[PDB]
């Protein structure tokens, strides 16, 4: 198992795969876990879709709120594995939190923001946002691409970042998606 | 079920 957070890369108390060498804080892994599991653990990388291995301590699997609507329980695991792998990329660090208030121009330009913390809030149901479907998800993924190339310079760190990111993501959304055009 | 502990460190 690694030292550090596969997201924030940053240490502290580290809840450990039991199949792939990745650590997550708990508030880290998607979805965020409510508690420390008590016995076979497996992240969302790694856990099967069709037989789920085990059901997380997580805010859309209480009570309450898995009849509430939402994604389907296949596509929420896709989509969680999709947004994910975005976070545990090493090129994703720009993405993870809003841009500053204090880049005049960036929210000048940037009409519609995103990013990878407003993504995962939507994938939980409680949410007034709520993703429905996983069309919902691939936009506002690429639309936060899209605003990476609309805003910075293309021979940039972060425009090359965000090129080579939405690269990754576009692959391993065939990957997951195998039988779906998201045009 | 286990977990480790780390030193913490546009
Ligand atoms: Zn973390
Ligand atoms: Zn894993």
């Amino acid at each position: 198992n690694e030292d550090f957070c596969a997201v924030c890369i940053n240490g502290g108390e580290l809840l450990c795969c039991d199949r792939c060498p990745k650590v997550y804080h708990l508030s880290c892994h998607v979805p965020a876990l409510l508690s420390f599991p008590g016995g076979e653990w497996v992240c969302t990388l790694c856990r099967s879709l069709t037989q789920p291995e085990m059901e997380y301590d997580c805010e859309n699997a209480r009570y309450g709120v898995r009849v509430l609507p939402g994604l389907s329980m296949y596509d929420q695991k896709k989509c969680e594995k999709l947004v994910l792998s975005l976070c545990c990329n090493s090129l994703s660090l720009p993405f993870h939190e809003p841009v500053s208030p204090l880049a005049r121009h960036y929210y000048q330009i940037i009409k519609r923001p995103m990013d990878l913390s407003i993504i995962r809030r939507k994938l939980q149901k409680k949410d007034p946002a709520h993703y429905t479907t996983p069309e919902e998800v691939v936009s506002d993924v690429r639309l936060m691409f899209w605003n990476c190339a609309k805003f910075n310079y293309p021979d940039s760190e972060v425009a090359e970042a965000g090129r080579c990111l939405e690269v990754f993501f576009e692959g391993w959304l065939k990957e997951i998606y195998p039988d779906k055009c998201f045009a | 079920a286990r977990t480790k502990q780390t030193a913490r460190k546009k």
